[PDB]
């Protein structure tokens, strides 16, 4: 899990995406249990509402 | 009690699967686990568990 | 930790109605269930009891229930034990085979099934003598009207007043302060000395 | 003299420590032997590698074949009842002239019994080498592994 | 409850006996817990009708004698030593010396 | 060494063997064959595994003085091991393990909580 | 993925790497040569996500194409856990809980349980069964220093129940010794060791 | 024994106690009909432990009133507290505050000191030459 | 906050069960286990959203 | 504490077994059906008791080994256990045990100090 620390969702326009992750240098988006790509017309109000505007990573979730 | 692993002639450790073909070998070169080798991947926790797989009775 | 239950009034005719309800007990084809979301505890010694028993029968549901209450209120003062019936809807005069007004007021669940759905449940502070647990319970029966008035007979079994176990002991934390005071004082007495 | 003092409490000490220890190990050595002798394996644990415990005097084959077409296995030959195959050959018997034939087992049970019994009984029969060819035995042993 | 029917093959059954097969009561006891966090000092039991026969002996027993052996055979915190030792101790540091 | 090992281990150990013993008598009410011998795969490898009569807890066929004859597989699909572990379940089965109290009194760990192993829940939830 | 002329390419596309969001869009499809590619793909790897998804796509339209995956899968892994429901481990009874029978045993018909481990008869047989017993289900259970009990003795039984059985006392009554005795030999002989040094200097 | 030989062994002897309620009179099958109670939950000759039975006959006495009520819990997490979930539906009676004492085997640890303080302690000793 | 769907979210609650030994972690949801490789892309991408929007 | 109040259980067990034996002797006056086998009702079970003609405490049909013999009752009249308690008053009623010392001594409880239990119900209601 170490190499998954750095990774923080931060969603572009209205697709949600996946940053930090150093192997895989192309913006990965962010899939669903059934493994659909997450598209949300609110994915900044529910960023904002989950842990606020400012962008959180897996290291700081998992040090709650 | 030192332990040693089977290499071949580029120092690559020999598989388990040629096990039979190394113990009727008598000039099998060896690596000694005393001295660190950083090239081999995993060498520290190979030669660790050798020298637990020691003491199984004891 | 293995401790006794602390016997209450409340606990007692929960108890009576349970021993008459499995005494009587039919079978039946009704479901009964209890479905709670989620069950919080987090203070000592509270002890939680739930049990599903379910009498298809509320007749002598509600027959048993008071029953159970009549003998429970049998050592209280009577003018305690009178206001508290009166408070409740049941009339000791009238036999317990009779239809009262905790009955007539609590038929209003009957349409609904016999299932207790709570969507979440918390367990308050439990004060007990040592060596006992404040133990609540979670009764489900065969009807919504004798749960009715399993759960207000028991809300107003709790109104009475119960002495409270009042905790003496002090809250801990690691008194590193006393000994080095006692330190200090030590080479101040041995400067003194000297 | 407060040096004097500290030694000769640190050395008291030390001596009491001593004897307490000599009359305790005096009244309970029974007990501690009987302690160890029922939590015998509680000394070191046989997961000393941080794997489970594994008998080296008892010895398997699957713990170094690394490559699947080599293990000895028991295939359905169709019509012929059962054979015990691998990427070597079939398990074969002397024939008439020693030569090597396939040797056929009525049942599963029994060509596991003689596959992995502990008698060393391997007679490679190959079906695709240059000295014993046969084209459907060959074509079978391919397909069936 | 037929054994004809309990190992026979779904496909060569008529329809009103699948239906059938389809329409018996089944006895089910599990009682399951998804998740669990225990730790040392905590336990769970488990038990469903004669799932917990065992447990229970037909003969009576004696539990004030198992209270009893419970603390004949257990630690003896030594007060009574202690307290005269330390008696001795405090008599020997302010008297004594 | 036996008494830092017994105040760690023992009562953590007996509480998790009572709860699987409940566990395997829940499981098998209804089932008769339970008791017997199936060659189970734990993903790298088989293990013969049956349910114990008396305690109600997994128990393996055991490879000598260690822990259960684990049949290590070269694929996933290795009909020589499955067919090995039925060889043993015939020939090898006098000498079997069980997970908890046995298992800690004959290899000084218990299984419960060690991964991966066929006694942990994390293997057989997984 | 609309139209059939990224068939050919996925085929072998989505073989390498099946869980692909793509390859399951492909699949999503639900064309002949993706179900079919997916069929062969999860007969060897049907205890992966990928094949529980494509599980709840083919389903109920084209069962056909899970179904036989998971036989071929469930008669590899005959030793998997997850095909003694569709494949029982009995020699004589594998087809024991085929079709309607599936709800003899509880734990083929259970919610936890994923549906691609039962064929698509034993899935809509898995509702439509009755189940006249008493169970106790709890989602989670954190203990810190608790006892939990969860007992259901449920069928009209003797009311009486026996007391539980205490065990039996293997500790032995040895002969100990007084507990000051220790004590004494212990002061006695530092005081004599003491008066000997004394009087010997 | 296999339930054909229960059968020929039973029609072999039909007034045997042992086996009177597998092959019972019609009257008291119809008698346990009209009741709207099967006659194996009741019938004594079934409650007797060693009378023989077939599968059919276990199978059927094992569902004798068996009730239907299911307790389903969610998220519980209680500290230092005793959960009791019941879920009885029957005339038998849980025994509530019945304090289960087992036989506590308990191990005595002793005041062993770890023996490595055995050289330490002879240095203690030593250092009263510090003292000559 | 859980998407059982592209643009479907919904809150549950979970419960995680990682074993770094090797590299897997078990996600009980709804009572269902679900087992994620830590050592494959489209579970972590799958697994990352529900770490990250947990509260 | 729980060894000092273990310790005391038994002076307790003396004081209480001594009260009621005095309390036994001031009630068994004029009453001479009380010193025979009666099938007393406590609500949900029947049980054949009487007072002994030495130690005038409550003694009542043992069953077996165990405590005094409880017929269950299915309802609050319930014929067939008063039946089966007169059937055991005049067939089985060589076997009896008595509150107090001989309890304590058999069951290891005094019968007193418990509640619900035929004992303190018997002083209670007499």
């Amino acid at each position: 899990i170490d190499r998954l620390r750095r990774a923080n969702l931060a969603c572009e326009d209205d697709k949600l995406m996946i940053y930090g992750l150093p192997w895989m240098t192309t913006q990965t988006s962010a899939l669903s249990i059934n493994s659909k790509p997450i598209v949300y017309k609110d994915c900044a109000k529910l960023l904002r509402s989950i842990n606020g505007s400012q962008p959180v990573s897996l290291n700081d979730v998992l040090r709650r | 009690i030192k332990a040693k692993v089977a290499v071949d002639n580029k120092n690559v450790p020999i598989p388990c699967s040629k096990i039979n073909e190394v113990n009727n070998n008598k000039d099998v070169d060896t690596l000694y686990c005393d001295k660190d080798r950083d090239d081999i991947p995993g060498f520290a926790r190979s030669c660790y568990r050798a020298y637990s797989d020691l003491f199984f009775t004891t | 930790a293995e401790t006794k239950e602390f016997k209450t009034l409340y606990n007692l005719f929960i108890d009576s109605y349970l021993q008459k309800l499995a005494q009587h007990s039919i079978p039946t084809n009704v479901t009964c269930a209890i479905h709670i979301g989620e069950v919080i505890g987090q203070f000592k010694n509270c002890a939680l009891r739930i049990t599903n028993k379910c009498m298809s029968n509320s007749r002598l549901s509600f027959t048993l229930m008071v029953e159970s209450f009549i003998e429970v209120i049998s050592l209280l003062p009577e003018k305690d034990r009178r206001r508290i019936a009166e408070e409740i809807g049941i009339d000791l005069d009238d036999v317990p085979s009779a239809v009262s007004k905790l009955e007539k007021n609590c038929n209003a669940y009957a349409e609904v099934n016999n299932i207790i759905d709570i969507q979440k449940l918390d367990i308050g502070e439990c004060s007990a003598p040592p060596g006992q647990h404040m133990l609540l319970q979670i009764v489900n029966t065969g009807s919504a009207e004798a749960n009715c008035g399993l759960q207000t007979i028991v809300k107003s079994l709790n109104k009475i007043y119960v002495p409270p176990i009042i905790e003496n002991r002090l809250p801990y934390y690691d008194p590193w302060f006393l000994v080095g005071v006692a330190i200090i004082l030590v080479i101040f007495t041995v400067a003194i000395c000297s | 003299n407060s040096l004097s003092i500290f030694f000769i409490v640190v050395a008291t000490a030390a001596v009491c420590l001593l004897f307490i220890q000599g009359y305790s190990i005096y009244e309970n050595y029974g007990n501690i032997k009987e302690f160890n002798a029922t939590h015998a394996a509680f000394e070191y644990s046989k997961s000393i590698g941080g794997t489970p415990a594994l008998d080296r005097r008892v010895q398997d084959v699957n713990d170094t074949i690394s490559d699947v077409k080599q293990k000895w296995r028991c295939v359905v030959y169709p019509g012929n009842g059962f054979v015990s195959a691998s990427i070597f050959g079939f398990q074969a018997e002397v024939g008439p002239n020693n030569t090597r034939s396939i040797r056929k087992f009525n049942t599963m049970q029994q060509c596991i019994d003689f596959t992995f019994s502990d008698v060393i009984n391997i007679n490679i029969y190959n079906p695709c080498v240059v000295p014993n060819i046969n084209n459907a035995e060959c074509q079978f042993l391919k397909s069936v592994l | 409850w037929d054994p004809e029917c309990s190992n026979a093959n779904v496909n060569f059954l008529l329809t009103r006996n699948y239906n059938n097969l389809g329409l018996c009561n089944i006895v089910r006891c599990n009682t399951s817990v998804n998740n669990l966090q225990m730790d040392k000092t905590s336990s769970l039991r488990l038990s469903c009708g004669l799932s917990n026969s065992d447990r229970f002996s037909t003969v009576p027993v004696n539990r004030a004698k198992v209270v009893q052996h419970n603390i004949k055979h257990s630690f003896d915190l030594k007060l009574h030593l202690i307290s005269l030792l330390s008696l001795l101790v405090i008599w020997i540091l302010i008297v004594a010396i | 060494r036996i008494k830092n090992t017994v105040n760690d281990w023992k009562s953590l150990t007996d509480s998790k063997t009572k709860l699987e013993s409940d566990r395997g008598r829940l499981l098998a009410a209804g089932k008769d064959d339970i008791f017997e011998f199936k060659c189970v795969d734990f993903g790298a490898y088989f293990i013969a595994m049956r349910l114990d009569k008396k305690t109600y807890l997994p128990q393996a066929i055991r490879r000598g003085t260690g822990d259960a004859w684990m049949v290590k597989k070269a694929a996933k699909v290795d009909p020589s091991a499955q067919q090995f572990c039925q060889y043993l379940i015939k020939h090898k089965s006098n000498n079997v393990i069980t997970c908890g109290n046995e298992m800690l009194n004959e290899l000084g760990y218990s299984g419960y909580f060690m991964s991966p192993h066929w006694c942990s829940d994390f293997s057989n939830m997984e | 993925y609309k139209t059939e002329h990224c068939d050919d390419f996925m085929t072998g596309f989505c073989r390498n790497d099946p869980g692909n969001p793509n390859c399951l869009e492909w699949l999503r499809a639900k064309r002949k040569p993706a179900m079919s590619t997916y069929s062969d793909i999860c007969s060897k790897h049907m205890d992966a996500r990928y094949c529980s998804e494509f599980i709840r796509i083919i389903r109920p339209d084209y069962f056909t194409f899970g179904d036989t995956a998971l036989y071929v899968f469930c008669n590899d892994h005959k030793g998997n856990r997850n095909c003694w429901c569709a494949n029982y481990p009995k020699s004589n009874s594998g087809d024991k809980y085929l079709g309607p029978r599936v709800c003899w045993l509880h734990e083929c018909t259970d919610e936890s349980r994923d549906r691609k481990w039962l064929y698509y008869n034993q899935d809509v047989q898995r509702t439509r069964c009755k189940y006249v017993g008493c169970t106790i289900n709890v989602n989670s259970l954190a203990l810190k220093n608790s006892q939990a009990e969860l007992t259901s003795n449920c069928t009209r039984t003797t009311s009486a129940v026996g007391d539980v059985h205490p065990g039996e006392p293997v500790v032995k009554d040895k002969i100990k010794l007084p507990t000051w005795l220790g004590a004494a030999i212990t002061l006695v002989v530092i005081s004599v060791i003491f008066y000997f040094i004394s009087i010997y200097s | 024994m296999t339930d054909e030989q229960i059968y020929a062994f039973c029609d072999a002897n039909k007034d045997d106690i042992r086996c009177k309620c597998i092959y019972p009179d019609k009257s008291i099958v119809r008698i346990g009909i009209d009741t709207r109670l099967p006659y194996y939950c009741w019938y004594e000759p079934c409650k007797r432990s060693d009378a023989l039975l077939p599968a059919s006959l276990k199978k059927n006495i094992t569902k004798c009133n068996v009730s239907d009520c299911t307790i389903s819990l969610g998220n519980v997490s209680i500290t230092d507290s005793k959960l009791d979930v019941n879920n009885v539906c029957d005339s038998k009676r849980v025994a509530t505050e019945n304090i289960a004492v087992r036989y506590l085997n308990q191990e005595i640890r002793y005041p062993i000191i770890d023996i490595k303080w055995l050289p330490i302690g002879l240095l203690a000793l030593a250092i009263l030459i510090l003292a000559f | 906050a859980i998407f059982t769907d592209a643009s479907t979210v919904a809150s549950a609650q979970i419960h995680l069960y990682y074993n770094s030994n090797i590299g897997k972690i078990i996600m009980s949801l709804n009572g269902k286990k679900h087992t994620f490789n830590l050592y494959d892309d489209n579970d972590i991408r799958t697994l990352l959203p529900i770490l990250l929007l947990s509260k």
